[PDB]
């Protein structure tokens, strides 16, 4: 199986080169019969081949080692790493990946899964500690493989790549640091937005393509940790500015 | 597969010019009883539900269109005797209020207190742009466009063009209205109001007034244009230094796209 992918080498990389870059992987996977007010939502493993399922990303950090990751066609997760023909699986990890994931590799097994919840505990600490940027990736990019692959370094590029393209807010956060070479952590609302990708995922499907009002509401949070209620597709992309929706459900005013 | 819960019965605000929310006159539930507008505020004559039958009724009254023609006002009353074909409505994300019926949609002939609403001639203006949600203050937020500069404002009667990115100023600091204009977060009586229809149109910062010209749809893949033509709002030849941000139709090019990053 002969999976594409997209790559971003850290090497000099300018801002509109991580545009570029997030386009591409966008795309990879964007590819679909079934849209709202723009946004498309992802296919599902119901009719996912197993030749489409998966998507590669090499990221190639300024010491030049590139390491590059798997993520689901379905739900834009990292399901594993490879890095010098050392491959990484999560605990759970579906057999089906690994049957045809960097087939040709020493397997390996992490002892935790992957998902904030669990990735923040395998690390003793917590993203909104963790930061992102130039510098942070390159170094989480070592530590992948250089010490094979831990919490940590993960938490970099699953909010700097895969999180990077479902919501373009990120986009520019990480925009603006791979620009001006600087580095943060994630805030209030960077945080929120990111933890309720399935929830305001129904709300724009379930809601209907041109339809802004929302029948439920988002629980997303200011920088000052006040509450934030999104109710509306045009006051919710403004914020977050979401490019990509996990299938939740169908449309129903056909 | 499967289909969607139809949703139930959810009750919101609805704000649409110079951010004022659409009120009952004198609160009455008595069928008839006009509706304009009214400065938003704790009030069961302002809040509405939307159920699946697309009648928005507020007291318990479906908001019906007292006539059927050009110039109609709207009022409530009661469900069971109002005509069909006039309590229904669709709110597009293009923030207009249409009815599906008369195909007319909700108007504010001025943004003046107790302005009464009406139903006119849909022609995509800032006057028929209309947000519902419980959270009637506008969004704080900067414009990232080309080059990561960020697009200013300087005075009024002037083009805007983009400069570096500087939270701390004001002059970059934008505030997204429900009635989908942008006016600058300082003086919130100034709107970017366009300079025409035909590409390659300047856009200045001007008063508000309804304008079609000022209607600003925020496309979800980026762009950002106005409603009565498919000219978006970019930046004259992909440079910025020409200082002067243009109306021109959907290319997707880079000096097209936007991104409003909060405060
Ligand atoms: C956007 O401008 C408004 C005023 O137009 C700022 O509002 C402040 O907070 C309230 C609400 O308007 C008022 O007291 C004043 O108008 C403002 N000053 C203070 C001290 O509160 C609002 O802060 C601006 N938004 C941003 C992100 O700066
Ligand atoms: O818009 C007219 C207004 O009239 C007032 O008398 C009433 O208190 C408000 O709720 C509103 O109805
Ligand atoms: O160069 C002529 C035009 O080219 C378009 O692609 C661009 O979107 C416009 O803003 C303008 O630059």
């Amino acid at each position: 199986i002969d999976y594409p992918s997209v790559s971003f080498n850290l090497a000099g990389a300018k801002s509109t080169t991580y545009r570029d870059f997030l386009k591409n992987l966008r795309d990879r996977v964007a590819t679909g019969t079934y849209e709202v007010n723009g946004l498309p939502v992802l296919r599902r493993e119901s009719e996912v081949q197993v030749k489409n399922r998966f998507v590669l990303v090499r990221l190639t950090n300024y010491n030049g080692d590139t390491v590059t990751s798997a993520v689901d066609v379905t739900n834009l997760y990292l399901v594993a790493f490879s890095a010098n023909g050392n491959s990484y699986f999560f605990k759970d990890a579906t057999e089906l990946q690994k049957s045809n994931l960097f087939l040709g590799t020493t397997q390996h097994t992490l002892s935790f899964t992957g998902n904030y919840d669990n990735l923040e505990t395998a690390a003793g600490t917590r993203r909104e500690s963790i930061e992102l940027g130039p510098n942070p990736l390159d170094g989480a990019i070592t530590s992948l493989w250089y010490d094979g692959g831990v919490a940590r370094s993960l938490l970099v590029l699953i909010q700097m790549v895969p999180e990077a393209a479902r919501f373009r807010y990120i986009e520019q956060e990480v925009r603006r640091s791979l620009q001006q070479l600087t580095s943060f952590t994630p805030n209030a609302l960077m945080l929120s937005m990111e933890n309720n990708w399935s929830s305001m995922s129904l709300e724009v499907q379930l809601s209907g393509d041109n339809v802004s009002p929302f029948s439920g509401t988002v629980q997303l949070q200011n920088y000052d940790h006040t509450p934030r209620l999104v109710d509306n597709f045009e006051e919710l992309y403004k914020i977050t500015g979401i490019a990509i929706l996990l299938f939740r459900c169908v449309a129903t005013k056909t | 597969g499967e289909t969607c819960a139809i949703p139930a019965p959810f009750t919101r605000r609805i704000v649409g010019r110079d951010g004022l929310c659409v009120d009952v006159r004198n609160g009455y539930d008595t069928d008839g009883t006009p509706i304009q507008l009214w400065p938003c505020g704790t009030q069961r004559n302002q809040q509405w539900t939307f159920y699946n039958d697309k009648t928005i009724r507020s007291m318990g009254k479906c908001m019906t269109a007292n006539g059927l023609n050009s110039g109609s006002y709207i009022m409530i009353t009661d469900c069971s005797t109002a005509a069909e074909d006039a309590t229904k409505w669709e709110v597009l994300i293009d923030g207009s209020i249409i009815n599906p019926s008369s195909g007319l949609v909700m108007t504010a002939p001025s943004g003046a207190s107790r302005t009464t609403l009406l139903l006119e001639n849909n022609i995509h203006a800032a006057s028929q742009g209309w947000t519902v949600s419980n959270d009637v203050q506008p969004i704080a937020t900067l414009i990232v466009g080309y080059n990561e500069m960020c697009l200013q404002a300087n005075g009024e009667n002037n083009n805007v063009w983009m400069e570096d990115c500087d939270v701390t100023s004001v002059q970059q600091q934008w505030a997204l209205f429900d009635d989908r204009t942008i006016r600058v977060n300082n003086s919130r009586g100034l709107c970017v109001t366009s300079n025409g229809y035909v590409s390659k149109d300047l856009i200045v910062i001007r008063k508000c007034q309804g304008l079609a010209t000022q209607r600003w749809f925020f496309n979800s893949d980026g762009s950002v244009v106005n409603l009565k033509s498919t000219r978006v709002m970019d930046v004259k030849e992909s440079d910025v230094s020409l200082q002067e941000v243009i109306i021109f139709p959907a290319t997707g090019n880079p000096n097209q796209q936007w991104r409003t990053q909060v405060p």
